[PDB]
């Protein structure tokens, strides 16, 4: 098989409207190592953006930290597209300043 | 506290006239010290700690052309088990090995390790004797018979045994401080009520390293997994890392409720509770 | 101090 990518996207520092801050999308316990990652502002790709090294953990499966500089606001969302072979079709994981 | 040194390496294979991909990865005490990755422009192995800088230009030269002596065998390998799975050509297919060490408190070997993988499932392992393989598949019989023969245990057995552990002395003095930082959790108990009188209590630690944490809620002095949820530790990004658990309780009845923080870091467990 | 598989392929 394939392992199904697990995601979490969230700030680095706790969520200030307007102030400057980093966004994260965390893909973890996927195999094989190769995937795409997206960040996404209002639906639209965000052009420069941070990607981990390959890196994978003692059950084999591999993770990546993308993250990039984002000023969180009202009216803004943001999330994460991943593309895997394990997926039938790209997966969005919207960001929720909660979690 | 104990000590561990390990090299994580991955090749992936692409169909056509070019080489699978090999990246090798160095930890101490599971930080990543030096990387050797084959898709860079002047494939060497690099330092990824400031106190490996220590090292000499022998030291890299050595180890790099190990890599990719690895990287030769890497592929070798991957065609052999392309055989041994019936697989056909134009599959995405990796193999991985993890090798390394442990040791306790007094610096003393505790156990060595060899493993391999082939796409993510475990294919082949020496036991924790050193003399003797755990083949998982039918597959890794063939390989395992054919490492008795070869004397493959004793190989590693001498590498583990041996380099393994005075290198990781040196690496340990090297590092000295550095590998033994540990930042504390910060936590807080937010509030979000819900629907049919109840509320959420969600309780975060923020900015702790290493990334081993335990967060707990305790009703009346017992724990509660019941309705308790939680995200897996995840990277700030700083160096740091985050978590939260939450429990469903009625509201107005927060006091009742307990969260506790356990990270090595703190002096003791931190106990807190919703403030308003 | 990384590894050396020498002549024992998979």
């Amino acid at each position: 098989i394939q392992k199904t990518p697990q995601i979490q996207v969230y700030s680095r520092h706790p969520p200030e409207n307007g102030k400057p801050n980093i966004l994260n999308c965390y893909v973890t316990q996927f195999h094989p190592p190769h995937i795409e990652i997206q960040m996404l502002k209002n639906g639209k790709k965000i052009p420069k953006v941070e990607m981990s090294d390959m890196s994978f953990s003692k059950d084999w499966s591999f993770y990546i930290l993308a993250h990039t500089e984002f000023t969180p606001t009202e009216t803004d969302t943001y999330a994460c597209r991943v593309k895997h072979d394990s997926m039938a079709e790209p997966k969005t994981v919207y960001w929720d300043r909660d979690m | 506290g104990p000590h561990s040194m390990r090299y994580f390496e991955t090749a992936v294979s692409r169909p056509g006239l070019e080489e699978p991909r090999y990246i090798s990865v160095g930890y101490v005490d599971n930080k990543e010290f030096v990387r050797f990755d084959s898709d860079a422009e002047n494939p060497r192995y690099e330092p990824r700690a400031p106190w490996m800088e220590q090292e000499g230009p022998e030291y890299w030269e050595r180890e790099t052309q190990k890599a990719k002596g690895q990287e030769q065998w890497f592929r070798v390998s991957l065609r052999n088990l392309l055989g041994y799975y019936n697989q056909s050509a134009g599959g995405s297919h990796t193999l991985q090995q993890m090798s390394g060490c442990d040791l306790g408190s007094d610096w003393r070997l505790l156990r060595g390790y060899l493993q391999f993988a082939y796409e993510g499932r475990d294919y082949i392992a020496l036991n924790e004797d050193l003399k003797t393989w755990t083949a998982a598949d039918m597959a890794a019989q063939i390989t395992r018979r054919k490492w008795e023969q070869s004397g493959a245990a004793e190989h590693y057995k001498a590498y583990l045994e041996g380099e393994c552990v005075e290198w990781l002395h040196r690496y340990l003095k090297n590092g000295n401080a550095t590998l033994l930082r540990t930042d504390s959790p910060k936590a807080h108990v937010t509030h979000h009520p819900r629907s049919k009188g109840e509320v959420t209590l969600r309780c975060w630690a923020l900015g702790f390293y290493p990334a081993d944490i335990t967060l707990t809620w305790q009703l009346n002095g017992e724990e509660l997994t019941q309705d308790m949820e939680l995200v897996e530790t995840r990277p700030a990004g700083d160096g740091t890392f985050q978590k939260w658990a939450s429990v469903v309780v009625p509201l107005g009845k927060e006091q009742n409720y307990t969260c506790r923080v356990y990270h090595e870091g703190l002096p003791e467990p931190l106990t807190l509770r919703w403030e308003p | 101090c990384s590894a050396n598989n020498s002549h024992h392929y998979i």
